[PDB]
RNA sequence: AAACAUCUCAGUAUCGGGAGGAACAGAAAACGCAAUGUGAUGUCGUUAGUAACCGCGAGUGAACGCGAUACAGCCCAAACC
RNA sequence: ACUCGUACGGUCACUGAAUCCUGCCCAGUGCAGGUAUCUGAACACCUCGUACAAGAGGACGAAGGACCUGUCAACGGCGGG
RNA sequence: GCUUUACUGCAGGCUGUCGCUGAGGACUCUCACUCCGGGAGGAGGACACCGAUAGCCGGGCA
């Protein structure tokens, strides 16, 4: 489906309607220093590694919208519920 | 499954051992201080139970009596010599350096003084091709060109008993008698005639190997069977 | 040949005999080892924890 | 001023440097041709020995023991095992090489008792330790107010029960506080969890 | 664990080596109710199924302290001879 | 162990005396050889990060794989129109 | 019990790296180390073996 790149809507920070800019959430890079990372190293040994011997689940036929709504005046973004969309293209 | 036959072998149990206690001598070139003066006289010709080939009994000047890997053409009364200055006649042993190129040789040492390792079976021989101060090039019976220290000793002539392979065994019984004199388990049951538990080719409603017969060099024992690291198979091409 | 009664006839071989060290008819005269006390194999006396129940 | 001993110690801080480096390169050649347990007239590291209790006295013995380097020389399982227990290559013994060395020396001298031991280097596949043993039956030791304690019956076979130097450290008894909950007073009394 | 792989059964069963009448531990490179505080070590009661671990599932699981029992503190290496 | 053995050896397999014979297929799988380029781990090395460290990234690149080739008395195949 | 391109692992083989290990992306040497020789000495040589680790193969086995 199509979606405007910018549009007026409620900003939970400003607490009033303002022009927001919509962007798809780009994945953040992992640091490899989280607790789970240390547990993987610690707990992996001889034989099966329990949970750490498992591999990548799979895919749902269509994913939900994963977006960031950025306020055009205070610059602070907020997140919203996503909805299933085979494709999402922005207008302008 | 169970260990395959090739694995039972390594344990060295009675069934797989050679009847060593029944063997005569460990054929090795005599040790000479130097000078070559060492000579002896052939006193008798005997059968070697470990090689199905003749062997010669020799009495050496200094009293030593030892069996020798006999080349063809050696008989009672003959005088054999071992040393750098040994004459160049069949039955004598001397370093590849003192040997004239183009002469057939047998019982060649791998490294000077090891007593002989190459070309020792019935009727075979090595071929001294090239000389040098550093390398003596010999062509082994397999056809390979081997570079050896010219100091490696050898015996002039071809090994006695040539042509043994020319006669067929004809019957199981004859193989039997020969096999009894070797460190080998015989007869041989085909893998494909066994059960899956006993061999990788075992099992099935009819006889055929499960997978392809060419097995990798890296296969572990118990699985390395069939055509080992075959560069090719069949006859075509 | 039946593995039962008919095969029992060739049993005239002496193996286990009265042991010099413990007195039991367990000294295997072929192996020169007592299966009861360990004589011939061990200076220490043969004994195992499984010869009795675990907590006893 | 510095004791002469302090120089032996200083040299051994860096066994791959200076003169000692060359001695080792020399010595090991002969050591590699020696047996598992060799009694030596004098300790290679005199300062070390005296520091551990060694005395140039009757009934005091020193011996160098060779032990292979590496992990456990382990046989693979011959019956059912869950993956976690199918291991072979990475399994290592819970007793350190120095301790193995002390036991081997002690068995060679059934009547003597281990006092202490120390390292004297290693090559690519051996590790060498010199063990100091004591004759608890020789007067001179029975009359020595510093070693006589080892003559007590309670001390028969000290090494085999981990009452040794390396024995106690290897048992996790070094610390008196945090970390020694499953260690003191003994590994067995704590259910064998350290 | 209602299957099962880590986990659990369990450092259990069993095996190898060895001491004593009891073993072992033990005079802090401790503790860390953080203190102007405690003062070797076992053990018992408690702290507490707490902190901690764990397909964060099922399960697993201390310690400091406190109240008791009994109390005990010393010898080398080296410096200088 | 084979082996008091050494290619006329002995190991590993298939077929199963003699006689007449044993066609076509290397795409898949297996084995083996080669390989410009691509891919390919760790150590050491370079960059960023951290007064250190975790960590992120780069350069180099072994066997192996991609790719090419040989091979069916190697696994096996030999149809529809 | 058995099978395999089922899941997960474990031996074993191949290969890089570190230690043993030394002198002057290709090279010489000798002193460790290895093998041959009764010895003298010869071959090989910082490789190989062995210890550690990393990648690939891995129903041979659990
Ligand atoms: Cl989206
Ligand atoms: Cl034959
Ligand atoms: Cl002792
Ligand atoms: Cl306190
Ligand atoms: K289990
Ligand atoms: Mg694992
Ligand atoms: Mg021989
Ligand atoms: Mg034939
Ligand atoms: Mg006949
Ligand atoms: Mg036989
Ligand atoms: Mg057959
Ligand atoms: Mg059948
Ligand atoms: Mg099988
Ligand atoms: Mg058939
Ligand atoms: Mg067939
Ligand atoms: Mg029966
Ligand atoms: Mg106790
Ligand atoms: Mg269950
Ligand atoms: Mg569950
Ligand atoms: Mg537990
Ligand atoms: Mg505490
Ligand atoms: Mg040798
Ligand atoms: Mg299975
Ligand atoms: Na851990
Ligand atoms: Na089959
Ligand atoms: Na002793
Ligand atoms: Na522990
Ligand atoms: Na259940
Ligand atoms: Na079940
Ligand atoms: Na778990
Ligand atoms: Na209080
Ligand atoms: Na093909
Ligand atoms: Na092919
Ligand atoms: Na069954």
């Amino acid at each position: 489906m199509q979606m405007p790149r910018r549009f007026n809507t409620y900003c939970p920070h400003c607490n009033e309607h303002q022009e927001h800019e919509v962007e798809k959430v780009r994945s953040g890079r992992q640091t490899g220093m989280k607790w789970i990372d240390r547990q993987r190293e610690r707990n992996s040994g001889i034989g099966n590694d329990g949970k750490f011997s498992k591999v990548p689940g799979g895919d749902k036929p269509t994913k939900k919208t994963d977006l960031k709504y950025r306020c055009g005046e205070c610059g602070k973004a907020h997140l919203r519920e996503g909805w299933r969309a085979g494709r999402l293209e922005f207008q302008e | 499954g169970r260990r395959i036959q090739g694995q039972r072998r390594g344990r060295g149990t009675s069934t797989f051992r050679a009847p060593s206690h029944r063997y005569k001598a460990d054929l090795e070139h005599r040790k000479v201080e130097d000078g070559d003066v060492i000579a002896g006289t052939v006193v008798d010709i005997e059968h070697d139970p470990a090689r199905s080939a003749p062997v010669a009994a020799v009495e050496f000047e200094d009293g030593d009596r030892r069996l020798i890997l006999a080349p063809e053409g050696v008989g009672v009364g003959d005088e054999l010599q071992v040393g750098v200055d040994a004459e160049i006649a069949p039955g004598n042993t001397l370093p590849l350096a003192e040997i004239p190129e183009g002469v057939p040789v047998c019982n060649v040492e791998s490294s000077p003084g090891d007593g002989g390792k190459f070309a020792r079976a019935s009727g075979v021989n090595a071929q001294l091709l090239t000389h040098d101060r550093n390398v003596a090039v010999v062509k082994l019976p397999s056809g390979e060109m081997k570079r050896l220290d010219p100091q490696c000793r050898a015996t002039i002539g071809v090994v006695g008993g040539g042509g043994r392979t020319d006669k067929p065994f004809v019957k199981a019984g004859n193989k039997h008698h020969k096999m009894k004199a070797r460190g080998t388990k015989w007869p041989n049951v085909r893998g494909v005639a066994m059960n899956a538990v006993d061999h990788p080719f075992g099992g099935g409603g009819r006889q055929h190997p499960g997978k392809p017969k060419s097995i990798s060099r890296n296969a572990p024992p118990g699985r390395k069977v069939g055509d080992i690291a075959s560069k090719r198979t069949g006859r075509g091409g | 040949t039946g593995a039962g009664t008919p095969s029992q006839g060739k049993k005239n071989t002496t193996t286990h005999t009265k042991c010099r060290r413990c007195g039991e008819k367990s000294y295997h005269t072929k192996k020169k080892v007592c299966s009861s006390c360990g004589f011939g194999k061990s200076a220490k006396r043969r004994d195992y924890e499984w010869q009795s129940k675990a907590g006893e | 001023a510095r004791s002469a001993y302090s120089y032996i110690r200083e040299a051994w801080k860096r066994p791959k440097e200076g003169q000692i480096a060359e001695l080792m390169w020399h010595r090991m050649q002969e050591w590699r041709n020696e047996p598992a347990v060799v009694r030596i007239e004098r300790p290679t590291r005199l300062d070390r020995a005296r520091s551990l209790g060694y005395k140039a006295k009757q009934g005091i013995i020193v011996v160098r023991v060779a032990i292979r380097k590496g992990s456990s020389r382990r046989t693979r399982f011959n019956k059912g095992r869950r993956s976690k227990r199918m291991m072979v290559n990475r399994i290592t013994r819970k007793k350190n090489i120095q301790r193995i060395a002390e036991e081997r020396a002690n068995r060679k001298f059934p009547n003597l008792r281990v006092l202490n031991s120390y390292s004297v280097g290693e090559d690519g596949r051996h590790k060498w330790h010199e063990v100091i043993l004591i004759d608890p039956d020789h007067p001179a030791i029975k009359s020595d107010d510093q070693l006589s304690w080892i003559s007590r019956t309670r001390h028969r076979l000290r090494t085999f029960r981990g009452l040794t130097s390396a024995g106690r450290r290897c048992r996790g008894l070094r610390g008196q506080g945090k970390g020694s909950e499953k260690v003191r007073p003994s590994l067995r009394v704590n259910g064998a969890k350290a």
